[PDB]
């Protein structure tokens, strides 16, 4: 529990998102250079951008 | 001038589809000299 | 069922901008702030009883064209990169609330600053904006109205319709539906449905849109002149008294003298009028109109790039590399046509033919003259206003007014059953 | 200025990283496309079919420029 | 300016009213040079 509300004051901290991945409801966005290949196993649901670098 | 990349590269040195075309009109250009007079400076 | 939600806007006819101004948008927004104006063209058209003119209308088409140019013109606010509704003026008008609900004029600062500059032929999805994304209702609802407007923006000619024949379609519910239409004409079961259809978005395979896939195949074999009488499609037709006319009307029967036979499978087309004259036949813009309505949840098959031109060109949800080609047909010729079937089945003489032919020639010329007459005025106003240039009527050229592919179009058609 | 205009990759108002930036191309702009110039100087072919239609880049012009070469035609 | 001619609908080379007159506050100018280095092109 201590672990989790550090992380959680860690998180709801001061700053901003510094990655230009962001969240949309429509589907989930991998960029071009990521080491994941969820994609090539699923049919539905993961798209691949490829101008996100 | 060799190069070799791991797992996905975005740019091949040594592959295809590149192009070499010098050209008049394109040239080559760099920041060689500017107008720095101690009077138009001021 | 549809998986992409994209949409084209007006090209310009020559012009700098959009066809229309300020004029034109308050005649249209007179009565209601909603740009989308199904109901109220429905309304003004009056059941297509009669001819509907106006000084600024002069036809249904013209109102057709100028809601599909406003629509283009306004839309292009909240599609910009930036997302934002309300901070930029098109013909000193803006939007009302996020979720695109009505146009009102611009407040003072709105007005001081310089208008958006629209573009021809812009391609749009849907998804993109985050209030569409978000509520699914909103934006099949309005996308029935977006999937009219790309249908008759698609090519410079008339709007397209599509035509389906399939034994299994029919089922009980809709035998039983279907019944209840005995007497009414082509006019009033494409308002019904229409309403219907705005109230709640059809789902895949719903027994309204078998109902109106039907409905859409029965009418056009009708027209053709392959489906009459004496040869009726499981005992259903429609009757036209006086084909030629300047307003056709067509009304649902019955009759118990003959069932055609009906090879089993599915086969489908998409058929378009080439000649201008179709400004003045509801009948063929209803047609459009209850295609568009259908494209909201179907996917309908996809439309051969070789047949539109190459701004139209694969379009991800309409065009497409190896597609169904369009069938465009000339309404003077496709009458003779209709004759001609009808006279070889041998249920028409040649005095009646002779009639037809000769009231459908009137029509013609007095609908060349009246369109001619109406283009030389738009001219004239453009060349006096050069701030304000606008068009009240879909341009045309003088090609258009010779028959083109009328036969084997009519081929096509009958080759269908 | 000068260098070259960059736009938002996707989302906009999300720009806090370099990775979020592209260069921006006459598709983006349309009325830099050859299409839509001003051919008062007659260079541009008024045939369709011999009107190029491609992707271009675009560059930043400085006021020094803007003066010079418009001072250039006061030779003709 | 212009040696001979004989139209005389605008201005008349060869006829009266004219004055050549130099001085050293009208001299004489034309576009020689201008500032075109690469650097301050950009």
């Amino acid at each position: 529990n201590r672990w989790l509300s550090s992380f959680v004051s860690q998180i709801m901290s001061d700053g901003v998102n510094e990655t230009p991945l962001w969240p949309q409801e429509r589907y989930v966005q991998i960029a071009y250079d990521s080491p994941s290949v969820v994609d090539g196993a699923t049919q539905y649901g993961y798209v691949r951008k490829n101008q996100l670098r | 001038m060799g190069n070799a990349s791991s797992i996905v590269q975005t740019i091949n040195v040594t592959g295809d589809g590149n192009v070499f075309k010098p050209s008049a009109e394109t040239s080559s250009t760099a920041v060689p000299s500017l107008s720095l007079s101690p009077g138009m400076l001021n | 069922a549809r998986a992409a939600f994209l949409f084209k806007t007006v090209g310009f006819g020559g012009l700098q901008n959009v066809p229309i101004n300020d004029e034109l948008s308050s005649h249209l927004l007179r009565a209601g702030n909603s740009p989308w104006q199904l109901t109220q063209f429905l309304d003004w058209i009056s059941l297509g009883r009669g001819l509907a003119t106006s000084a600024l209308v002069p036809t249904a088409g013209s109102r057709y064209y100028q809601m599909s140019c406003l629509l283009s013109g306004t839309l292009q606010i909240p599609f910009r990169p930036n997302h934002r509704w309300g901070d930029i003026r098109f013909l000193r008008l803006v939007w009302s609330a996020p979720t695109l609900d009505g146009l009102v004029v611009a407040p003072p600062q709105v007005l001081a600053q310089p208008a958006l500059q629209a573009q021809a032929d812009r391609v749009y999805d849907c998804d993109d904006y985050p209030f569409l994304a978000r509520d699914p209702r909103f934006k099949h609802r309005v996308y029935q109205q977006l999937s009219a407007v790309t249908l008759l923006n698609l090519t410079g000619f008339g709007p397209i319709s599509y035509v389906r024949v399939d034994e299994d379609m029919w089922s009980g519910d809709v035998n039983q539906l279907l019944m209840n239409y005995f007497g009414h004409t082509f006019a009033e079961i494409a308002y019904t449905l229409c309403q219907a259809s705005a109230n709640r978005p059809w789902e895949y395979d719903g027994t309204y849109a078998r109902m109106t896939q039907i409905v859409l195949s029965l009418f056009w074999l009708s027209y053709v002149g392959v489906i009459h009488q004496q040869n009726t499609y499981r005992t259903f037709y429609f009757q036209c008294n006086r084909r030629g006319d300047a307003a056709e009307v067509w009304i649902l029967s019955c009759s118990l003298n003959h069932s055609a036979q009906i090879r089993p499978g599915n086969r489908s087309l998409f058929v378009m009028p080439t000649s201008p004259d179709w400004n003045m036949d509801v009948n063929l813009i209803l047609s459009s109109t209850l295609t568009g309505c259908l494209c909201s949840g179907s996917q309908l098959p996809l439309i051969d790039n070789n047949s539109v031109p190459a701004v139209s060109r694969n379009i991800h949800g309409w065009t497409g590399r190896a597609g169904n080609q369009l069938h465009g047909f000339q309404v003077r010729r496709m009458v003779t046509e209709f004759c001609d079937r009808l006279r070889r089945d041998g249920v028409m003489t040649q005095a009646q033919q002779n009639q037809v032919e000769a009231l459908a020639d009137q029509t013609q010329q007095f609908k060349r003259d009246k369109l001619e007459t109406w283009a030389r005025e738009d001219d004239q106003y453009n060349q006096a206003h050069p701030n304000s240039t606008m068009f009240r009527t879909k341009p045309f050229t003088n090609a258009q007014w010779g028959r083109g592919n009328t036969g084997a179009t009519s081929a096509a058609i009958a080759a269908l059953i | 200025p000068g260098g070259v205009p960059w736009i938002a990759v996707g989302d906009e108002t999300s720009v806090t990283s370099p990775g979020a930036l592209r260069r921006m191309t006459s598709k983006d702009i349309p009325e830099t496309a050859i299409i839509n110039t001003d051919n008062s100087s007659g260079a541009v072919p008024s045939e369709s079919a011999l009107v190029p239609y491609i992707d271009e880049p675009l560059v930043v012009v400085t006021e020094h420029a803007i003066t010079n070469f418009t001072k250039a035609e006061m030779a003709l």
